[PDB]
This record gives structure tokens, C-alpha cells and sequence, in this order.
């Protein structure tokens, strides 16, 4: 349920909250929206046991 | 079970080749994210292969 996120273009602002779930380009070739290698969905969840 | 191990140094790491080399059903990356990778300098890399 606790998820963090592991990417974005830039830090966050202090008090500052982001909460869009937009994907990120982690590589030269444009994402476009869809997964692919090279490409990274920022948030990702804790493995809590 | 005879993986193999390439111990690198002394290199500059390009990690834009390793990318673009084929369509990866895998590429976790593990207590470092993968867009940083470029901009850090470790002392040594050691790449398995199996």
C-alpha cells in the first residue's frame, strides 16, 4: 500500500507534495506514455513483510 | 553455476551502450536508480554474466 517515488526531473520543493502519476523518460529515446525498456514508472511500492 | 565475473576499473563507464543493446525483459536496478548511474563514479563495477 505504501508506495514511493523513485523518479522525477527534479527535487521536490520543501513542503511541496507530488502526487502525479506521469511517466518518466529515463532514457534518450522518448517514452511517449507507454512502458518500455529505458522507461520507469516513478513510483514503486515498499515490499513490507 | 560457472557464471562468469569481469572485474572493471581504471574505465570510463558508458552505460548509454548497455540501454540501447536490446529490448531487456529486466533491467531492476537495486539500492542505486538508473538514471543517476552516469552521474556517479564508483571504484569498481563487476559485471556476471549467465
Amino acid at each position: 500500500n505504501y508506495l514511493y517515488r523513485l523518479f522525477r526531473k527534479s527535487k521536490l520543493k520543501p513542503f511541496e507534495r507530488d502526487i502525479s502519476t506521469e511517466i518518466y523518460q529515463a532514457g534518450n529515446k522518448p517514452c511517449n506514455g507507454v512502458a518500455g525498456p529505458n522507461c520507469y514508472s516513478p513510483l514503486q511500492s515498499y515490499g513490507f513483510r | 553455476y560457472a557464471w562468469n565475473r569481469k572485474r572493471i576499473s581504471n574505465c570510463v563507464a558508458d552505460y548509454s551502450v548497455i540501454y540501447n543493446f536490446a529490448p531487456f525483459f529486466a533491467f531492476k536496478c537495486y539500492g542505486v536508480s538508473p538514471t543517476k548511474l552516469n552521474d556517479l563514479c564508483f571504484t569498481n563495477v563487476y559485471a556476471d554474466s549467465f
